[PDB]
């Protein structure tokens, strides 16, 4: 550990005040529970919840798939947490996810998406980015999951679910990385200097 | 995990005996009610964390054993 | 609002898939099913000022005594009241048939309408009374797949109003 | 989100009024034509892989400079986000065709899919050329009558078109 | 397996909720389904044979290169396992088919069909232009409900093959 | 997870004395066998699928009851699940024999294998003759001479087989 | 992209620690092997043309039925972009030879593989037997450690493509 | 996340082409170097405690104002959030310093710092001085020709002098 | 416990895949420094008996107010406590030598350090300059590849009490 | 910020998402009542700090006879002001906690981030250990009945924490 970590100094979400129903049933994010983890093809569609929900459906590739957690979870010897746990502290997520953002934006994307509500302020990218910069982004996961507000909100048998009524969903808004020059990219009015390889009716 | 530490998992046998239904009965049901006993694995670096967390939440463990070593 | 082919599209959308088979097979379903649901509608549509007069009616009889002054019902405004309430639990109903789904109901009357009953003291048995009456007319203006329609939805809100 | 029935109602609703006989009429219009409309949906499912295809080939024959070094598409991970990419916009549109009614592309979809594209770098006109594309080649398994009795559908067609036209400007 | 039944059945017990109107009508649409789907069946099941026959050489015809000695389709097992293995298919299309829901043939074809295609070589688009044939065939074998419902079934097939 | 350096590391510190000559000497001896073992760890990496293709084909040639209706990997679920068994089986065994030490395979690997496989129902024995054929295929691609320097590899040969075995012996 | 040094730096970076010993022997390792990466990678790039004109005709020769009208190989196009994915790999396995590591070719090659060859219909048995090809010149062309490294990244590649 | 290999490739492929027979030699003569830098690395990492206090004494020695009540070093917390800062910032120029290239230093540790003291009301000017005195402090030890061979690490010191400049700019 | 190899195959399992070159490359680049270490490791335990006394008078001769007495240093069962805990410390400087890495150095002495010393009222500076005089005399009875693994370790062992 | 029992009280109604209950009003009451004899000692002791201090200094210095000898921390003009200034705080501190009647002044700006300074700048906390203990010893003078017990408690934590 080390330092106390700063005041929260929150704000007004829906999240903090949902004594009601939601507006719309269709729109609650589904709540995927243990219970799904018994069937074969629920098994096969929480994982694709689950991956959807942290890696954002364009990360969810063959490559990046982990396949001694999914192992783990038909088993039973894993809990819902610690399967999120296990995809927060994985390569793939760091090369894909922290890598191309700051601390600030990396702690925004890990709220949205293993708290599953937008950042109270910019002082709570701050407050969060102290524990990646001093102890990395894996304790930083395990703080986040092991906290308060993650024990509240989804325990330890639920997966991550946006605390938003879904007609505005956190991966739209948020790609992985935003408003950076890429090293394996161009810049778009540069053009390719290099060979043609044919000559297709130029 | 990779020192000695992170061997040595221990599998936990947990009991959700009356003090902890009126524990959640009191608090409420975040999820639904499940089965009374279960065998839960854990590592070594979050095994005194665990049973703290069980111990709070009021269950009462039956069976703890030693999955390596 | 929840709906079968809403459902439908938030179920294939939660598993990034298109609409496959058995999910089409429910909204045609529901497009089969519409016909009556609409007919249903349509009928309780022209039957609303009797329909609500009638149920202001028989919650005063089963409860004579918030017509006594001091008590709720007592007043022309809370009579008014009476029958906007009722006039809007009726269009609601009329909304879910048409809708095909208790997702207008749940949208709009039944969501927070236990803490909206506490906080204004208005006991929920006035508008149980007033549906079960709604729904001892609606076996009378309605019969067949029609009538089965419009009874589900009132039920529906009467479990949730009890 | 909104099919076409709760369409009505949230306005009949804001004007604090039962729903006129003329919109029911519509609305059991609207049901009669369901069926159509169900085809309709099949037809885009059952031909996706079909439609990508066709949609990635026309557009990387039109812009090679995509498929080039530092190209947007170029290294496999990012051709196979272009893909995903294709395969969900076709997927909310037949969403949309079955609701009737394209709440679902504006809330889920749509909403800040221009902002996020460049955010990540991603050419717009590109993106809109990939769903132009795409409806090309879903126009032409939409009007396939193998397997399914000869009708009317040409509203339909042009609801398929401008859910897809939709989706282009919004993206573009 | 997974069937609409099922569905209903798993998700009202998630939310330990009774059955709703939504879950009642879907079960309601599936018993209606239910007959022109096992007429459908039975159809299929007489034309076993033939069917599996006429795929194989489909295959050979499209695919020459496979009975080229060296290559998968050369030899004798080799082409017993294909006709077993379109066997597998045309029964699980049936077994879909009887159940109204493409989880027989989900959780007993596409649950993990790639990985294992990969391992042996089996190169896809064999099977794809096999279920090609049997779509053809039963294009003309069934008429009406029954002919769509097998033409959906084989069509989920062919794109999870794909 | 330990290795043989670890494991005189670990009966050492047991006695409290320091390492002997005779056991640094040995440590000595296996650390410039270190660049011996690397091409033996190689030659089961590079040829892992080939590896577990030919064991899956023998053994699924040798017992024909396994994919019948009715057996355990009949499904292509269970026939994956049984070709990813025989894929995690070797990279543990390639594991230890990098390694040097049996600690990593049977803490990790091997632990609670049997009893899954028994409350699965899934035939042990069946397993262990997968094993064996996967520890054929091993040989033949390590006792390949081509790429690589001459030389007498008798030790890591042995070692591999007594893991195999013991693998083998775990599992049954 | 990924090397040893990255790998090092990452895991450092994850538990939020300075470089300790272990790191800087990796590193070491590292960099005594690059001299013979280095050379394997300057041997690679000299014989461009040679390579991928040679892995071209092997994966012809292997799929003699590709090159015929109506497939994939057929007409000028496919024959210059087959060129030009055989030179991708091999620009990617030098990129790995000069980065001492797989992160180039996880990166750029692998990383969405599977769902590509597919959209496409491109089969991974031609990159294997292009990848065959161009490991056996490599014997040839290259002897000593450079050899084995190169060998030890299209070893890699073709255990990625199957 | 890119070292000096890294960049290399990157550049080569964007411009579509194997890497040049030059940059190869670069490389080779980076991977000569690459002892040097990891003495030049261990250097830094084994002396930080030692930098940090030095950087420390000199900095709240020169400025007085931050040290007292209403400063931003005043309570015990602050003294050692500045004295973190540090360590994470000499921790960052180490990384950078091993990898040769800035690009982990900037991407992990300077990109939004400036702003995050501006609103955390941290005067910029004397985190950019403090790391000036790490850079002092942690020159007096890379250049210690004791315990190591003695040769010519003129380019690492201009390389982490550069690193330390670089951080102190981006800062203030 | 923890070595280079070590995290080779935790990385490896980690990312779940076999070993690859980047740690292949490490292994070996581990193998190579192998055996200066082991000549470092045989260096430092012939000379066990003159490090810890020069040890624990280079710490009286720092630190002469705790030999005084009223004082925690006093007493010959400290000065045997003393002698012991540096032959702990260079016991397991010993085993991270032979083993290439700190991990065994990081499994018995660090972990719980800060928390031990604050216990027992052991001041930390002690054993510091003790490292610090075993840092000094290995700079003479050893040199060149030996003498830099054992000056890295001691150093770390340093940093960590600090 | 501070851990006080007021604060504590409605961070655990508001975490709870209600009103305060009449076991938070007593608890608050209980603080209302114990806030007289805090504030006698905060006064008996912001009124003799002086004195304090420079005991607490030379105590310091009577247990610790090698701080003081060359090449040590004590030796020094600024090293004695910056004695006086630390013990100063340590005490200012105190009397913050007897006001607030909590330990949340000591907690947030002596406590917290104890160890890591005194790490980094060397200084050995039995230093403080032993100026508090002087100070305990005095304050015993100084103050009597419950307000003496008040401080007490508050010196105690602060000796605790630096150990
Ligand atoms: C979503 C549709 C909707 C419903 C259903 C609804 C019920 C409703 N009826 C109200 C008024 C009222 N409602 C009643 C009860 C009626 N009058 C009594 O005589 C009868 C026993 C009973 C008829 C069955 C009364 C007495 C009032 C006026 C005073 C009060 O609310 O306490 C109010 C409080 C608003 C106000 O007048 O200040 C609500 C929320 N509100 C809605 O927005
Ligand atoms: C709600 C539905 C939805 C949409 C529509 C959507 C678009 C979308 N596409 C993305 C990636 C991408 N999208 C593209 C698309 C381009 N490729 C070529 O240039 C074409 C011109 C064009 C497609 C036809 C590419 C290349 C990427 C990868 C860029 C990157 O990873 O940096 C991302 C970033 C996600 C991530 O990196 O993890 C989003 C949010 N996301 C959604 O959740
Ligand atoms: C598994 C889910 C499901 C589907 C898919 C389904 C389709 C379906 N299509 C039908 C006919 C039809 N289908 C179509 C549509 C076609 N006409 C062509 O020209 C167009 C290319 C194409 C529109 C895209 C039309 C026009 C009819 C005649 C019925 C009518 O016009 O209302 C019918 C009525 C029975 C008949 O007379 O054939 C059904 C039930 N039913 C289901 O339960
Ligand atoms: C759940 C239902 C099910 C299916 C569908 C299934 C397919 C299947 N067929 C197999 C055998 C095979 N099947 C084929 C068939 C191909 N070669 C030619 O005959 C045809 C052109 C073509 C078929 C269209 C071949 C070549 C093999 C053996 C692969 C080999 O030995 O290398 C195997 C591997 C068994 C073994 O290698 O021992 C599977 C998993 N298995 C199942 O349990
Ligand atoms: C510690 C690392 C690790 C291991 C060792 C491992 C093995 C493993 N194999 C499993 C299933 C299975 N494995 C098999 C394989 C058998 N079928 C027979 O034909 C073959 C002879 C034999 C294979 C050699 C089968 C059939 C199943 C599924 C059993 C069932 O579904 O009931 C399972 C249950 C989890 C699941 O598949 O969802 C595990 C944990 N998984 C791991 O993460
Ligand atoms: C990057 C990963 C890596 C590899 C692959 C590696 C292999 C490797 N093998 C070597 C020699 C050798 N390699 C072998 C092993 C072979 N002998 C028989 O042919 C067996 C079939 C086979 C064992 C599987 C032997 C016996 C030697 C010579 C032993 C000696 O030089 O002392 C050498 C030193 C001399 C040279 O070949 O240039 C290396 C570096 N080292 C590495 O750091
Ligand atoms: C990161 C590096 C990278 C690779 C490796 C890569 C492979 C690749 N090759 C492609 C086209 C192609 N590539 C081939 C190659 C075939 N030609 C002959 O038949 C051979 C048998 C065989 C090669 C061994 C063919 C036929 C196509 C055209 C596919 C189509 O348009 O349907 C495409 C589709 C984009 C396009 O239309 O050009 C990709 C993504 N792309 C990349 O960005
Ligand atoms: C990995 C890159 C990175 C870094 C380095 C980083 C630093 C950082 N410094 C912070 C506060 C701070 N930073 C300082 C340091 C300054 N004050 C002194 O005057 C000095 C002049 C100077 C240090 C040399 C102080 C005193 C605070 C505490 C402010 C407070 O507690 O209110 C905080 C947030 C508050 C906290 O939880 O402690 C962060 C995140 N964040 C990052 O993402
Ligand atoms: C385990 C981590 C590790 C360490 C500690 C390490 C140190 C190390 N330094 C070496 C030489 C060297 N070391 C230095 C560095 C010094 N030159 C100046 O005095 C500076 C003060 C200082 C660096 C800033 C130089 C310049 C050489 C000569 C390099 C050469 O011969 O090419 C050598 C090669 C021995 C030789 O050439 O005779 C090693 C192994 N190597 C490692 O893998
Ligand atoms: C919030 C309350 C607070 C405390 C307690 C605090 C302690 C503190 N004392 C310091 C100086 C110091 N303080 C001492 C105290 C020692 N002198 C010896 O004669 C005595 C045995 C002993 C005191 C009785 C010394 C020696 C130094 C100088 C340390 C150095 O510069 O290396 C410093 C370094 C700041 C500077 O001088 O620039 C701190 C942080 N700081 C705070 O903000």
């Amino acid at each position: 550990m080390g330092l106390p970590l700063l005041d929260t100094k929150y704000s007004s979400k829906p999240h903090r005040v949902a004594s009601i129903p939601a507006v719309n049933a269709e729109d609650k994010p589904w709540v995927l529970d243990r219970y799904d983890l018994r069937d074969e093809q629920g098994l096969q569609s929480f994982i694709f919840a689950a991956y959807r929900q942290i890696f954002s459906e364009h990360l969810i590739l063959e490559s990046n798939r982990q396949t001694e957690l999914e192992s783990q979870l038909r088993n039973g010897k894993l809990l819902v947490k610690d399967f999120v746990r296990g995809l927060g502290k994985s390569e793939v997520f760091r090369r894909l996810v922290l890598e191309p953002n700051t601390n600030y934006r990396f702690v925004e994307i890990c709220l949205k998406r293993f708290l599953g509500r937008e950042p109270y302020n910019k002082q709570e990218l701050i407050k969060w980015s102290i524990i990646i910069a001093e102890k990395g982004y894996h304790a930083f996961i395990d703080a986040v999951v092991d906290g308060a507000e993650y024990a509240e909100a989804f325990g330890e048998d639920t997966l991550p679910y946006q605390r938003r009524p879904l007609s505005q969903p956190f991966n739209l808004t948020t790609p992985r990385l935003a408003d950076i020059f890429q090293d394996d990219q161009r810049s778009p009015w540069e053009r390719y200097a290099g060979p043609k390889f044919f000559v297709g009716w130029k | 995990a990779i020192t000695t530490q992170g061997k040595r998992i221990y599998k936990i046998t947990v009991s959700e005996a009356g003090a902890y239904a009126t524990n959640k009965h009191r608090t409420g049901y975040r999820a639904p009610i499940r089965q009374s006993n279960y065998t839960l694995t854990v590592p070594y670096d979050r095994f005194l964390p665990e049973m703290i967390r069980l111990h709070q939440s009021g269950a009462k463990i039956v069976n703890v054993t030693s999955v390596i070593s | 609002s929840r709906t079968v082919i809403t459902e439908v599209i938030a179920t294939a959308d939660s598993q990034g898939r298109f609409l496959n088979s058995t999910e089409l097979q429910a909204a045609f379903g529901r497009f089969e099913r519409a016909v009556p649901a609409i007919e249903a509608a349509r009928a309780l549509t022209k039957n609303q000022d009797a329909l609500v007069k009638g149920a202001v009616q028989a919650v005063f009889k089963k409860f004579p005594y918030v017509t006594q002054p001091g008590e709720k019902g007592y007043g022309d405004s809370n009579q008014a009241k009476c029958a906007r309430d009722i006039g809007y639990y009726l269009r609601f109903i009329t909304y879910s048939l048409v809708a095909s789904g208790t997702g207008p109901l749940d949208d709009y009357v039944i969501a927070g309408l236990r803490e909206v009953n506490r906080a204004f003291n208005l006991n929920p048995l006035w508008y149980i009374e007033a549906l079960n009456y709604i729904k001892g007319e609606t076996g009378k203006l309605l019969s067949g797949q029609s009538k089965t329609e419009a009874l589900l939805y009132i039920d529906h809100a009467i479990n949730a109003l009890s | 989100m909104n099919d076409v029935f709760t369409r009505a109602i949230a306005q009949a609703d804001l004007k604090g009024s039962f729903l006129l006989e003329s919109d029911l009429d519509k609305l059991a219009s609207f049901a009669k034509e369901g069926v159509k409309r169900l085809d309709a949906v099949a037809a885009l499912t059952n031909n996706a892989p079909a439609i990508i295809s066709d949609a990635a080939h026309k557009l990387f024959a039109e812009q090679q400079e995509l498929i080039q070094p530092g190209g947007n598409a170029y290294p496999h991970r990012r051709m196979a986000a272009c893909l995903r990419d294709m395969e969900i916009i076709l997927r909310y549109v037949s969403y949309a065709l079955l609701a009737g009614d394209a709440s679902v592309l504006d809330d889920r979809c749509l909403n800040g899919l221009r902002e996020t594209y460049n955010a990540l770098g991603t050419p717009t006109q590109s993106v809109a050329r990939a769903v132009q594309l795409m409806k090309d080649a879903a126009m032409v398994h939409l009007k396939s009558t193998a397997n399914v009795t000869v009708g009317d559908c040409s509203s339909l067609y042009s609801e398929a078109a401008t859910y897809f036209d939709k989706a282009a400007a919004s993206i573009a």
